[PDB]
């Protein structure tokens, strides 16, 4: 399938003769991989997967390096903010970046990414054509006709263009299999009697990675993704995610309904029925 | 390996 | 506007009473980041409890997972609760083996 590298980042700002916390984020195909936090100890880029051990020393210079840049940029960023919002001292207040690149499973560029958002709303994103910005608020405009000004555009498109595309392949290469794992889910349904004639039916799917997934209930071929009950998909804790989905229905007739379940790392859906 | 940002917001 | 956490609380793997396991409480969909978060058995505080790093969505929401430790019973309870700017009572979570 297609790839993926993302860096997520974020400035908050506290009240104090305080220091905004940055903390930058990066994924290969959704996986952390190196992580840098600005309350560290001692504040550096980390590795997060095991095959980016690989990487030497000089690597870990330039992006803590990089890191302390995007900091400070964060930082002014940050204040400008404040003015453009008309916000007075005392606020608690955050920034955030998402950046980085999609390809096809040629490993072609499909398509790069560059948003920002203040106070966890969106506030100026690349278009795909990567060089046209879109700005929400009228807040949002004075940066968008500066960084039209200054053709900031251009630099990310190089950026988004070349380096990212280069070290994903690069990062792709090291991780090789490791990232291409699944683990399919196992399925099963619990019977849980109601009043009024009634009987819950539960399908669970367990142990499954990537978390993408999707359970539904049916009816006689008919998908009664009708009233049925949903959880967000859910982490274990140890690598696997977990999810259910719910129907309410006239016990004794059980076989009558069925679940199914969609997964990349399943040969084909399952399909099961509350076994007695 | 990450971005650096150009002019500030 | 800030965003309501949502919570989830569950076991690593299938409760059985008297095996031990994993206990997690999952928050998610909240903003601002900073949110504090007690994993509770029996009304008590547990202590020492794993707690993942700070992430965001791609809707720029956070969330965080926390774990900790422990042995389902019969009567011993087990919940999750949550303080967050968008919420003017803390809210607790009661673990359900069922959910």
């Amino acid at each position: 399938g297609p790839h993926s590298m993302r860096y997520f980042e974020t400035a908050v700002s506290r009240p104090g003769l305080e220091e905004p916390r940055y903390i930058s984020v990066g994924y290969v195909d959704n996986k952390e991989f190196v992580r840098f936090d600005s309350d560290a100890e001692n504040p550096r880029y980390e590795p997060r997967a095991p095959w980016m051990e690989q990487e030497g020393p000089e690597y870990w210079e330039r992006e803590t390096q990089k890191a302390k840049g995007q900091e400070q940029w964060f930082r002014v960023s940050l204040r400008n903010l404040l003015g453009y919002y008309n916000q007075s001292a005392g606020g608690s207040h955050t920034l955030q970046q998402m950046s980085g690149c999609d390809l096809g499973s040629d490993w072609r560029l499909l398509r790069g990414y560059l948003q920002f958002a203040y106070e966890g709303r969106d506030y100026i994103a690349l278009n795909e054509d990567l060089k046209t910005w879109t700005a929400a608020d009228m807040a949002a405009q004075i940066t968008r006709r500066k960084w039209e000004q200054s053709g900031a555009a251009e630099h990310y498109k190089a950026y988004l263009e070349g380096e990212c595309v280069e070290w994903l392949h690069r990062y792709l290469k090291n991780g090789n299999a490791t990232l291409l794992r699944t683990d399919s889910p196992k399925a099963h349904v619990t019977h849980h009697p109601r009043s009024k004639g009634e009987v819950t039916l539960r399908c669970w799917a367990l142990g499954f990675y990537p978390a993408d997934i999707t359970l539904t209930w049916q009816l006689n071929g008919e998908e009664l993704t009708q009233d049925m009950e949903l959880v967000e998909t859910r982490p274990a804790g140890d690598g696997t995610f977990q999810k259910w989905a719910s129907v309410v229905v006239p016990l004794g007739k059980e076989q009558n309904y069925t679940c199914r379940v969609y997964h990349e790392g399943l040969p084909e859906p399952l399909t099961l029925r509350w076994e007695p | 390996e990450g971005s650096r940002n150009q002019d500030w917001l | 506007i800030q965003k309501t956490p949502q919570i989830q609380v569950y076991s690593r793997h299938p409760p059985e009473n008297g095996k031990p396991n994993i206990l997690n409480c999952y928050v998610t969909q909240f903003h601002p980041p900073h949110i504090e978060i007690q994993m509770l058995k029996n009304g008590k505080k547990i202590p020492k409890v794993e707690m993942s790093d700070m992430s965001f969505s791609k809707d720029w929401s956070f969330y965080i997972l926390a774990h900790t430790e422990f042995t389902p019973t019969e009567t011993d309870t087990y919940a999750c609760r949550v303080k967050h700017d968008s919420m003017a009572e803390p809210k607790t979570v009661y673990w359900d083996r069922d959910m």
